RNA sequence: GUCGAAUUUGGGUAUAGGGGCGAAAGACUAAUCGAACCAUCUAGUAGCUGGUUCCUGCCGAAGUUUCCCUCAGGAUAGCAGAAGCUCGUAUCAGUUUUAUGAGGUAAAGCGAAUGAUUAGAGGUUCCGGGGUCUUGACCUAUUCUCAAACUUUAAAUAUGUAAGAAGUCCUUGUUACUUAAUUGAACGUGGACAUUUGAAUGAAGAGCUUUUAGUGGGCCAUUUUUGGUAAGCAGAACUGGCGAUGCGGGAUGAACCGAACGUAGAGUUAAGGUGCCGGAAUACACGCUCAUCAGACACCACAAAAGGUGUUAG
RNA sequence: GUGAUUUCUGCCCAGUGCUCUGAAUGUCAAAGUGAAGAAAUUCAACCAAGCGCGGGUAAACGGCGG
RNA sequence: GAAGACAUUGUCAGGUGGGGAGUUUGGCUGGGGCGGCACAUCUGUUAAACGAUAACGCAGAUGUCCUAAGGGGGGCUCAUGGAGAACAGAAAUCUCCAGUAGAACAAAAGGGUAAAAGCCCCCUUGAUUUUGAUUUUCAGUGUGAAUACAAACCAUGAAAGUGUGGCCUAUCGAUCCUUUAGUCCCUCGGAAUUUGAGGCUAGAGGUGCCAGAAAAGUUACCACAGGGAUAACUGGCUUGUGGCAGUCAAGCGUUCAUAGCGACAUUGCUUUUUGAUUCUUCGAUGUCGGCUCUUCCUAUCAUACCGAAGCAGAAUUCGGUAA
RNA sequence: GGUUGCGGCCAUAUCUACCAGAAAGCACCGUUUCCCGUCCGAUCAACUGUAGUUAAGCUGGUAAGAGCCUGACCGAGUAGUGUAGUGGGUGACCAUACGCGAAACUCAGGUGCUGCAAUCU
């Protein structure tokens, strides 16, 4: 799928209240903490004698992810996420759908 | 694995009539609907928003809401061993008014007549209907219809 | 081992010892549903006529 | 290699003809139904004799094919090459399966074909002269021990094929309201404009 | 079998249980060995098998729905009991009627669409091919035969709603909704119309709440119906039964026919019977049948195609 | 491991193991070291054996087709 | 004498470690296994004209694809056939006529659609924000999908209007944890500032056994609780298959259907074959064959008496009464 | 009654082949400076009502017309179907009893009706 990367959309950034313009990126995970409190119990947990004391998923299923869009506003630079359906490829560049060529080799 | 979709088993029954297909005349759209009005429901094949369910084909309810392009309608379903109460959002095209009542509001506007057409002279006015009965006696003559014999016919083929 | 699938047998008749109970009407049902803009001035307008009553 | 024809005698499922869910589907033994002189004009035969079934069955492509060859053999034989015709009047369409080899995935393929017939349904027809009556008859005597069940020969009171009485057709012939058109005639009616049935049916 | 040796054997001594010992068989380790014996943890856990102790009275089931590493088990809804509560025929009904809807099955149809399908006939080519005229291909008018996943038409049986007081009509109050507009919408004040008050029949009263048992292997018969050559086979639909039920009948039999049960007396019947067994006419009446394998009563305990100057009627 | 004597024990080191006075800039723990921050901390560099790479080995396990 | 701050020993860290320990090693299923998915879903049919309805029934499909193939507006009309135009031919481009859709609409199928829902062109992001109600599966729980409004902010069009993704019917995911956005709000409990951590609201990372445990084999050394709810013998139902017997008569037989045979078809019988089924038995009915011994059936190999022949004799062949 | 604008039901209105049409209306028709749109002023836009024509559109009538519509004790109380019997039949299936009741076929008739506003021998 091709997604432009500006889009004009609601803000409801207590400023605009309205269609303003939005750049639009691909939303990452980013990196886990070492000490968020999930981490910390399971670490204490693993310590010692007993040797994995959680599940660990085998059985996966899925082959795709959901994309999901990160839209800033120009304005006052407030954050915005949507989520699109299920793909296997992804893009926010441009070269648009010619309407009708001839097709070349 | 089976199957049980949404419009499952609706082939023949969401089609649109022989020689009547394309778009829908005027007259459904003229019409005006206000609450406690008694609709039928028959939905429409070429109108693909606000279509009902295909269980709800051929009931009757009483509106309930009025909208911009819709009413609302309740319907009674029998779930288990009870009736559970049922909202239903439809667009116009697939109700009409129903004339299981229509009927009903004139006699009783005739009842009225007749009450007081016979108050000032009359007693037991007799506003019910009563069922068929059996006919009373008769004089058949038969100046001019002189009875027929008729007698039963023997086989043919005639193949 | 195999069993049996599904049947309809004797259901009717367990329906039938204490239920087909018609729904109970109501004068006065529930607004549920109802458009939210109708009963917005409904819900004026039926204070206006109960102080008209009162004051009478 | 072929099962005994007890096993597929009555009407037990439903019609499963050819068609783009069979698609598998062997040839039928009988591929011929008009045999004698099958060109001979409408006045040429009148006497029509027929074949009628008395039973709900199921008749095979096999047992129509047999039945065939031994009418058409013996009239052949005593009456004359061209002295009748015989039109067989029911076409096998109903396909039968055969599960070859426990119960489970016991859906079988197509085994032959077979024809649905009613009860007072007419399974063969012949029309002759009246002189042959007695050699068309006996013909039609002698196909009933190919087919299961019981059969009756009954004298058709119409015209050959045609669906009037005999008397019923030679008013209208000799009306002019009767044009030749192959082996069979076609009608004058009262409908119609007159400038086509005027250059149909000069004579009328 | 072996019998002077890798011989046989007494006594002493060493190796102890996931250990020992084994010229190796998972062999032997006190009648115990693919991990000894003894006591304790220990009344170890079991969706699995067995058993579970007095009487009478009243009511009285389920093998079905959804979810579960769920398929010999549970939860959940249903069916059942008990406790009652609010009321006193209000209103309701496994039913009919009248008025008004919905459906695409049985049947029917193919010179109606789609798809199959037999046979000719009249026409058509600078657009199939042999030959200087034939077979194919379409065109037009006809003709024989078909469809669970074809159809114009279209039942029967089932199925939705309505038949009044929470109704109808006349007048005019409220609003921030709606209208060009006191226009409309919704809800009200006041007046008029009583139970032949708006069809039939019935109604050991109607409405309502809490709580909890068992059950969640079913099976059979008529009709509809799928797979299979078929099955006392496998799987569905509606209803009635058995299970949970004796009694009269079918000799005998869970399901068929009749009929359902407090203790007795009398009378009358059901289904089935009345030569004898065996209670009851070796009754009445018109015919048919003679078998050197007659026949004799539904479910049901089998017989066919094809034949006979046997005999009878047509 | 094979199993007196006699006679003979062929070809295969790609795979799985075993082995090497082989190579270096692959992967790489704790401690230690550096930078940043007010600190908790974070990041980076360096980095043992093993692994990887290279050689040897079938009277090692095994293989000997179209 | 040797050896030396190195070995050794102590504590952490990385590797190696079936030598050893603990545990696991789906379900449905005409027994189980192998296969398959009927395990979460969609179209048509089976389905018996409301709704609901089973089988490892029948014919297929889904874990995708699209900044347009989404939204609005305008103009236009398709498949196919006929008659024509240099190269040009059955198929290149141009013109006219006929054309109810025989085209097209991402995909399976069924519906739906013609001044359109199809084709072309112009403009756009409503595939947006907040939080409720309703329909389907249903326990009237969840999840998925879908319908109609309310309060905002926008797109498009002259305008009425239309638009909360794809013309409609499938295209998908809890708790715990992690992470992002929002609000910059609440808490760190002796009092404050700043980091850090923890909460509130909305999404993402996935459980396909799809209401969602983290999981390899073998036992012919075997164990226990059970099961005739379920397989390996008889018996019972069935008779496809096996075996045996009729009917018809095109033909074979030098002539000549039927002395003896007999195609194409068709009706049965038998339980001495094998399947199908799973009713009885798993707190046990001793399991192949032979040996020994008795009796029964007749579909008669021999013996008794007969009929028939393409029966001269001889020999043989067909049939009857007969166990 | 004719005609025009906007309609309702959506073939009794459609289709094929012909014939006729006073008045007005509608239409064809004339032109390219302007707003506007095309390869083409053909379509679409604008201007004139002047130069012409009822030829076509349009409306009506005609046809043992096709289609469509309505009715018929035409077919037919037939096919099918609810309920019942210890009815028939080896079976396949069938008859009867109390009810409901088609389609094709055949024949006959019909060929748009109508609402609002304006206008015309
Ligand atoms: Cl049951
Ligand atoms: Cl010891
Ligand atoms: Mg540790
Ligand atoms: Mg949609
Ligand atoms: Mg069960
Ligand atoms: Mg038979
Ligand atoms: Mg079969
Ligand atoms: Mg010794
Ligand atoms: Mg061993
Ligand atoms: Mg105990
Ligand atoms: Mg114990
Ligand atoms: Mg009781
Ligand atoms: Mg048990
Ligand atoms: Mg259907
Ligand atoms: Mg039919
Ligand atoms: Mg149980
Ligand atoms: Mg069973
Ligand atoms: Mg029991
Ligand atoms: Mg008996
Ligand atoms: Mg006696
Ligand atoms: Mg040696
Ligand atoms: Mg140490
Ligand atoms: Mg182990
Ligand atoms: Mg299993
Ligand atoms: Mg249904
Ligand atoms: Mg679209
Ligand atoms: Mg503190
Ligand atoms: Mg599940
Ligand atoms: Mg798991
Ligand atoms: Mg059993
Ligand atoms: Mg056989
Ligand atoms: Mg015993
Ligand atoms: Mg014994
Ligand atoms: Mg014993
Ligand atoms: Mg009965
Ligand atoms: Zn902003």
């Amino acid at each position: 799928v091709n997604v432009p990367k500006t889009r004009k959309t609601y803000c409801k950034g207590k400023t605009c209240r309205k269609h303003t313009q939005h750049k639009v990126t691909q939303y990452k995970a980013g990196k886990a903490s070492l000490f968020a409190q999930g981490k910390r119990r399971y670490d204490r947990k693993q310590s010692g004698f007993g040797g994995q004391t959680k599940p660990v998923f085998h059985k996966k299923a899925k082959t795709t992810k959901k994309v999901v869009l990160r839209l800033e506003c120009v304005k006052c630079k407030t954050r915005a996420q949507l989520t699109l359906k299920r793909c296997k490829h992804f893009e926010l560049g441009g070269e648009k759908k010619q309407k009708g060529q001839a097709l070349q080799f | 694995g089976k199957s049980h979709g949404y419009r499952s088993r609706t082939r023949y029954m969401f089609q649109r009539d022989f020689r009547k297909h394309g778009a829908v005349h005027l007259s459904t759209y003229l019409k005006v609907y206000k609450v406690g009005d008694i609709v039928d429901i028959k939905a429409n094949g070429s109108i693909q928003k606000g279509m009902p369910h295909k269980f709800y084909q051929g009931k009757t309810g009483v509106v309930y809401n009025v909208t911009k392009s819709s009413v609302g309608v309740i319907i009674n379903k029998m779930v288990g061993n009870r009736y559970l109460e049922k909202r239903l959002n439809l667009r116009v095209e697939h109700i009409k008014h129903s004339k299981c009542r229509q009927e009903f509001l004139e006699r009783v506007k005739a009842n009225a007549a007749k009450r007081a057409e016979a108050k000032a002279q009359g007693v037991a006015v007799q506003l019910k209907r009563q069922p068929a009965q059996p006919r009373e006696s008769r004089i058949v003559s038969t100046e001019g219809n002189v009875p027929q014999t008729l007698a039963p016919v023997p086989y043919e083929t005639f193949i | 081992a195999k069993s049996k699938n599904h049947t309809a047998h004797n259901q009717t008749r367990k329906a039938h010892r204490n239920g087909i109970k018609k729904p109970k009407t109501y004068k006065y049902p529930s607004l549920k549903g109802v458009d939210p803009k109708f009963r917005r001035n409904h819900k004026h307008a039926l204070h206006g006529t109960a102080k008209a009553l009162a004051a009478a | 290699a072929r099962r005994p024809a007890r096993c597929y005698r009555y009407q037990k499922n439903k019609p499963y003809p050819k068609s783009r869910y069979n698609r598998a589907v062997p040839d039928s033994k009988i591929r011929i139904y008009d045999l004698g002189k099958k060109k001979a004009t409408v006045d040429e035969f009148p006497l029509c004799v027929h074949l009628v079934s008395n039973e709900l069955e199921q008749l095979s492509s096999e047992a129509l094919e047999a039945a065939r060859i031994c009418a058409n053999k013996y009239m052949t034989t005593v009456s004359g090459r061209d002295a009748f015709h015989l039109r067989v009047r029911v076409h096998p369409f109903h396909v039968l399966r055969i599960n070859k080899m426990g119960m489970r995935g016991a859906w079988g393929k197509p085994h032959g074909l077979a024809a649905r017939v009613d009860i007072g349904q007419i399974i063969f027809s012949v029309r002759t002269k009246d002189s042959n009556k007695d050699v068309v008859v006996e013909g039609l005597r002698r196909a009933r021990y190919k087919f299961p069940g019981q059969q009756k020969i009954i004298l058709s009171k119409k015209w050959g094929f045609t669906n009037l009485d005999r008397p019923e057709y030679l008013k209208k012939r000799e009306a002019g309201e009767v044009k030749d058109d192959g082996a069979f005639v076609k009608f004058l009616s009262k409908k119609g404009s007159l400038e086509n049935n005027i250059r149909e049916f000069p004579e009328y």
